[PDB]
């Protein structure tokens, strides 16, 4: 028929662009396929014709969805899906990579053609292509209650600060191991380790709160980390030998009581 | 090196046995796809698998790096170029020293200049041409159809704004991409890079692999939602921004709604709405105009502040210079373009020359600067919130003369301008009065006289927070503003 | 390697000498004889044989042209030779070589696609000539080095062009000009240069292609690229009655009203048809329009929908634009220092459509070369002792805003706008817009403004009543009217036209021939889009009207009553 006789030709269209694309390295994208048979036909290329395709011969092709095909200064998200196409090739006994020399590409079309015939002895349906992944008495009540909540926050304030840096040690603490293996050093100042630490950490802070914090971790543990005060400066020496899984427990379980 | 043998073999290890879905399987099956090639591994893995391992490969990188490809390569082929990420320490330019060769380090810095893609060899194939022997698999110290090249680029970057100290020129470093690393950094961005500093015949060269650009704490959460939940948030925000500045609170809504900004929209023809606003302040002297810009300056960390008269025209939005090494034309960055997605602020805008301010119009509007100039054509994304400071025509506005007599400023300018406030100085007593126990009580409590509902932080996440979203309009707020623009455009500054 | 064999590479070269001798077209003609008579009868040196052909009937050459260039070509060559001296003995006398060209290669690829795994391969590219040397001669032949940057059409907004460098040998050579655009076929090879290597300290690879076959990317291609079911869709809109209507009210959607702007542009978009009687004197096919307006009016808009539509387009501001910057200049090349020209952005607006934004901000200096090729469409170079003439036939459309900021309509329109008499008279269509206080025209602008912000919200994403046509079915409408249509003007009456000319000097004295120049190519532009070959003197009634309204809209208050009038018989 006339329209089968367009599927074969257009059949072997795609079977000569993807061996010219495969055979040179280089990933066969649907829209690179469609710009070729475009070319090379001048007619209407689209994904119904592959699925009736895939319908006809589903062993010619394997297709796929990925990610992180270069498309080259074209502008294109990398959270864009992107059909791909790969041809099914028997191995040779060689050993070589296979390639769609000539004499495969006409068993191909030849292959396509038998079908087609075996059908009319018999519109093609299309295959599923793989789809991408009193106001007073309110009032007095409200007083009350504001009244009953300033009596339960007349505790420290902070008492709760030091919970709420509590569980920002940890990745700190992380980071402070990391600084002091990455400047090969004993010992270092206080300004020096602060400022690589909020220039190296996740959330802007002050230099006060990371001092602040550093007190906190020597005065919960001073075995790993000790402090010495020589002349007008407090230097900072750690202890890089030990567990950071320990230490994460520990603080853990630290935070837990003080909870 | 034995050790390099030791560091290939727990590489080894690491790449079998990490995991309960070993990650890298994936990636390594993918890296037998020929346009992939480059292998990304996270350093907190190496670090967390090992530690001996770890801080050597964090020592001698250069050391064991051909290691690591080889170890790569045996992988791969039981069943290529390695690439590091997620390092957690940053540095400076002017930390580079000598003492830091060989060292795995991540340097943050703006791509100023790129240059084209370049093929390199690295193993060349020899034929001598006295006796006609082939002299395979040679290495380069810095037959081409069996020997091996490398894609390559040239980077050129420059020193952040924010490091960079007082009175002190923004030094320059080259760096080095190759393969997938190649044309992944764009000129005018800011990016960090993952490398080494290698010694080139000396000269100092940065060699690069990789490139920068839910998961909040509980408790930071926590605050971003119930601070959003206040009903007074508008005005607490107002007074906590102004701690120091006392009444003129219409200018303090109008700089926080810019710094809020709207969204910005591009039509099905192609065209671009811009999101953005620009606001102008004229007034008299004795009002306080430059504290808000030194105040906006010194929150926002993406804000650039500049002079009027002691600008020119190219150095607000480029410049064309010819390269010395090069000997061709190349274009040199402005402070319009260096204040991409941020807010520049303009001082004393009315003593620049009518010359500067015809360049401004096209960036006002349009939000591009396009140059024609001695065979170099490009355009350039300027997508900035202009805030701009003036005095009238004499010092004293002088009410025997109209409004737009005494204001010496071009329509077109007027009209592009959404906010445009005029501030007039009063004789009153009680203002004196409040102007003069604030400034004395900043004066003698310095710190003890500030009260601030939100930290700053806090105020700069939730900004952050809020920014990325895109709220849709209703169509009662649609006939809304339908009749209330009816209404104002019925009634200088034509609207 | 396998192709060096001795013989596979003799018997390759028997096949081809069979193809070339024993090829039949589809009409039963053996094409390659014709050719290399026709060769033969020029005394060329080349040949030019279809890829396609060799394709169809060997494969396997085919496969090998790519992998093997230089010996399958070199090869082939020889094969021409023998088979010329064969068929033509005496050949020999008037050439010593000749060579084969490859033409139409399916795999085109552009100056950014190029990587290593193209090296020593050939390579179908496209884009435009920036500058070229003179004829070298070689102890061996010819020689030509040109400069290619890609085409701005094609480039992406915020990205610099790329240049390359492509090397043209004997019949090549001087086959084309700077600022012409051109595909090549040629090998990707590489270059060892050891400056390179010392600069950038390592090696590196100088890649220059050196062109086989070189063909001028006029819009026949184009045209060739046409659908059939694009032409059949064209052609049904052009049977509409309607047709017009819809072609003016498609454009600029998402702008309100302001329908004579609108239909002047898109008649001077359509253009006319360049004439050059008796080789004497050319008269120019292009429509000029200057737009001068009150501000508010979303000129720059339009100027950028323009920008986007049109398939070859460049914007230009007034402040960055010089006239070094807009010509061709001579300059002296930084590694061989001879003297070299570098297009300015009218030439490369050649074939395509040129916008000046701010043309009031223009230099005088810098206005004195524009006259001449708003007149001739072309320009002539004398700078360094180098004398040469360069193509500028474009459509300019200028913006410009009246000195204060505001249009006075008690002062002539050459009162309010700072440029000269003649500036003004190289330009076609004049269209002045004002800004009036009408609550009713406040309410469809807020009312079509709004709907437009609801319609283009990324979360989401007339006057003549008629639906506007889609973007690309307009742009493919555009390309094959412009590349089919050649109206005649054989049915018009000259006797009106010398009336309304004699009523137009005697109501412009009170207060030219390219005004009648203008409204004839503006006739012919109208016949051009409603795809017609001969021109209908409703063309001309619609011309007249146009021009008419452009006219008096230009005059003072006191007197355009009277000219309207006097002329309410043409307005009707
Ligand atoms: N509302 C205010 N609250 C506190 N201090 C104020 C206030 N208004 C003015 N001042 C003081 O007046 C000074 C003037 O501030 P500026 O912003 O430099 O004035 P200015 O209007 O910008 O004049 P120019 O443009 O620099 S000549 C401030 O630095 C404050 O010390
Ligand atoms: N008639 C209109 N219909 C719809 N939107 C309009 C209209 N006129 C103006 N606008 C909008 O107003 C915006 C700004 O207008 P502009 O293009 O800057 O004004 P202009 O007439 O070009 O004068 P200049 O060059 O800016 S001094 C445009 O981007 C449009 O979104
Ligand atoms: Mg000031
Ligand atoms: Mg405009």
């Amino acid at each position: 028929p006339y329209k089968y006789q367009v599927l074969a030709e257009m059949f072997r269209s795609m079977d000569t662009i993807v061996g010219m694309l495969h055979n040179r390295s280089e990933t066969p994208t649907f829209a690179k396929v469609q710009r070729g048979v475009q070319d090379m036909m001048r007619r209407r290329f689209e994904e119904c014709n592959v699925g009736q395709i895939k319908t006809v011969y589903p062993a010619s092709y394997r297709f796929r969805q990925e990610r992180s095909v270069p498309t080259f200064k074209d502008g294109t998200r990398r959270s864009d899906y992107q059909l791909t196409i790969e041809p099914l090739l028997e191995q040779e006994a060689d050993g070589a990579a296979p390639q769609l020399t000539a004499s495969r590409l006409l068993q191909r079309r030849q292959i396509f053609s038998q079908k087609l015939v075996e059908h009319v002895k018999e519109d093609i349906e299309p295959a599923a292509l793989p789809q991408p992944p009193s106001q007073d008495l309110l009032e007095r009540i409200r007083a009350k209650e504001a009244q009953k909540q300033l009596a339960q926050m007349t505790r420290c304030p902070e008492q709760e600060q030091r919970l709420q840096r509590l569980e920002r040690l940890p990745e700190l603490a992380r980071v402070l191991r990391s600084v002091f293996v990455s400047e090969r050093k004993p010992a270092l100042s206080m300004e020096v380790a602060c400022a690589r630490m909020v220039g190296s950490c996740c959330t802007i802070m002050s230099p006060g709160e990371m001092e602040k914090h550093l007190l906190l971790l020597s005065e919960l543990l001073p075995d790993w980390l000790s402090l010495h005060r020589i002349r007008t400066d407090t230097y900072v020496k750690l202890d890089k030998a030990a567990d950071l899984a320990h230490i994460t427990a520990r603080l853990a379980h630290q935070t837990r009581a003080e909870e | 090196d034995e050790v390099a043998e030791k560091c290939q073999k727990l590489f080894l290890d690491f790449l079998e046995e990490f995991q309960g879905e070993i990650k890298y399987l994936q990636l390594a099956e993918e890296l037998i796809r020929p346009e992939r090639n480059t292998l990304v591994v996270s350093f907190v893995d190496l670090e967390q698998f090992n530690q001996q391992l770890s801080t050597t490969i964090q020592e001698e990188f250069y050391r064991v790096y051909p290691y690591l490809c080889r170890a790569l390569k045996t992988f791969v082929k039981d069943r290529f170029y390695v690439a590091f990420q997620d390092l957690p320490t940053r540095h400076k330019i002017r930390e580079l020293t000598s003492s830091r060769i060989g060292l795995l380090t991540r340097i943050s810095g703006q791509v100023v200049r790129t240059h084209p893609v370049h093929p390199e060899l690295v193993s060349g194939t020899f034929l001598c041409l006295d006796c006609q022997t082939v002299i395979r698999d040679v290495e380069q110290q810095f037959d081409t159809n069996k020997s091996r090249f490398v894609d390559f680029q040239k980077v050129r970057i420059q020193e952040t704004q924010a490091e960079l100290p007082r009175g002190s020129i923004p030094r320059s470093l080259e760096v080095i991409l190759r393969a997938e690393a190649v044309e992944s950094a764009q000129a005018g961005d800011k990016c960090d890079f993952t490398g080494t500093l290698i010694v080139v015949p000396y000269r100092l060269v940065f060699l690069a692999c990789c490139v920068a650009p839910n998961q909040m704490t509980v408790k930071e959460w926590e605050k971003v939602f119930e601070m959003s939940q206040d009903k007074n948030l508008y005005h607490n925000l107002c007074t906590s921004l102004f701690p120091t500045i006392h009444g003129n609170d219409e200018v303090k809504r109008g700089v926080l709604l810019m710094l809020f900004g709207g969204v910005p929209k591009t039509t099905g023809e192609g065209t671009s709405l811009r999101g953005d606003i620009n606001v102008c302040i004229v007034g008299d002297p004795s009002t306080a105009k430059s504290q808000f810009l030194k105040h906006v300056e010194e929150f926002s960390p993406r804000a650039v502040y500049t002079s009027g008269k002691a600008s020119s025209a190219a150095g607000l939005t480029a410049a064309v210079v010819r390269d010395e090494e090069s000997h061709e034309f190349v274009i040199e960055a402005g402070a319009l373009m260096l204040a991409d997605n941020g807010v520049c602020c303009i001082d004393e805008f009315d003593k620049m020359d009518v010359r500067d301010q015809v360049a401004i119009h096209e960036a006002m509007e349009q939000q591009t600067i396009s140059i024609t100039k001695a065979g170099v054509k490009a355009t350039l994304n300027a997508r900035t919130s202009i805030l701009a400071a003036a005095n009238p025509i004499s010092g004293h506005y002088d009410r025997s003369k109209s409004l737009k007599q005494n204001i010496n400023l071009s329509a077109p300018i007027m009209s592009r301008f959404d906010l445009f406030f005029i501030l007039v100085d009063e004789c009153n007593e009680v203002t004196d009065y409040a102007i003069a126990r604030r400034i004395v009580d900043l004066h003698s409590r310095i710190e003890e006289s500030i009260d601030r509902v939100y930290s700053l932080d806090d105020i700069r996440r939730y900004l952050l927070f809020a920014r990325q979203f895109k709220p849709k309009i209703s169509k009662e707020s649609e006939d809304f503003i339908v009749e209330q623009y009816k209404h104002l455009r019925q009634r200088s500054w034509r609207i | 390697e396998w192709v060096s064999m001795a013989g596979p590479r003799l018997e390759i070269h028997h096949r081809f000498k069979n193809f070339l001798r024993t090829h039949v077209d589809s009409h039963g003609h053996n094409v390659f004889k014709e050719r290399i008579s026709d060769m033969c009868k020029e005394n060329r040196e080349s040949l030019v044989v279809n890829y396609e052909d060799l394709a169809a009937r060997e494969h396997v050459l085919a496969y090998f042209l790519p992998e093997a260039p230089a010996e399958l070509l070199q090869i082939f060559d020889e094969a021409a030779l023998e088979v010329v001296l064969a068929m033509y003995p005496k050949y020999d006398r008037i050439t010593n070589h000749i060579h084969v060209r490859i033409s139409h290669l399916p795999l085109v690829e552009e100056l950014r696609s190029l990587r290593q795994l193209h090296l020593n391969q050939l390579i179908r590219t496209s884009g435009v000539v920036t500058s070229c040397t003179g004829v070298l001669p070689q102890l061996s032949q010819n020689y030509q080095r040109i400069r290619i940057q890609e085409s701005p059409g094609k480039v992406a907004a915020g990205r610099l062009p790329r240049s390359k460098d492509a090397i043209l040998l004997a019949d090549l050579v001087d086959s084309c000009k700077p600022g012409d655009e051109i595909e090549l076929t040629g090998i990707y090879h590489n270059n060892y240069d050891g400056s390179l290597n010392t600069a950038n300290g390592f090696p590196v690879f100088a890649t220059v292609i050196l062109a086989n076959h070189v063909a001028k990317k006029d819009n026949k291609v184009a045209v060739g690229e046409l659908t059939d079911e694009d032409v059949k869709m064209i052609t049904s809109l052009s049977k509409d009655q309607q047709i017009g209507e819809k072609i003016f009210a498609s454009i600029a959607p998402s702008i309100y009203g302001h329908e004579d702007i609108k239909r002047g542009l898109a008649l001077a978009l359509f253009g006319g048809e360049p004439k050059n009687p008796g080789g004497k004197h050319k008269v120019r096919g292009d429509i000029n329009v200057l737009l001068c307006g009150d501000p508010g009016t979303a000129k720059s808009q339009f100027l950028k929908y323009i920008e986007k539509v049109s398939s070859r387009a460049i914007f230009t501001t007034g402040q960055g634009a010089s006239a070094v910057g807009l010509t061709a200049y001579v300059q002296r090349h930084p590694v061989s220092r001879e003297w070299t020209l570098e297009a300015g952005a009218l030439v490369l607006a050649d074939r395509g459509v040129c916008l000046i934004d701010e043309f009031d901000k223009m230099n005088d200096q810098d206005r004195t070369s524009i006259h001449e090729a708003m007149e001739q469409q072309s320009i002539s170079i004398s700078k360094a002792g180098i004398v040469t003439s360069l193509q500028a036939r474009c459509t300019v459309i200028a913006a410009a805003n009246p000195i204060g900021g505001r249009y006075d309509p008690s002062l002539t329109f050459s009162e309010n706008v700072d440029l000269t008499e003649p500036i003004i008279s190289r330009f076609d269509i004049l269209c002045v817009v004002r800004d009036t206080v009408d609550p009713v025209q406040d309410e469809m602008l807020a009312r079509f403004v709004v709907g437009s912000h609801v319609r283009h919200h990324p979360s989401n994403k007339n006057t003549y009543g008629v639906e506007p046509l889609p973007q690309e079915v307009l742009k493919k409408y555009i390309i094959y009217a412009k590349e089919r249509v050649h109206p005649k003007l054989n049915q018009m009456d000259q006797d009106k036209v010398a009336k309304m000319y004699s009523d137009l000097r005697k109501e412009s004295m009170a207060t030219t021939v390219r005004h009648i120049e203008s409204m004839i190519r503006m006739a012919e532009a109208h016949a051009r889009i409603h795809l017609r070959d001969y021109v209908i003197e409703d063309d001309v009634n619609m011309a007249i009207r146009v021009m008419l309204e452009s006219f008096i809209d230009t005059q003072k208050f006191s007197v355009m009553r009277s000219m309207r009038k006097t002329f309410a018989r043409y307005l009707s």
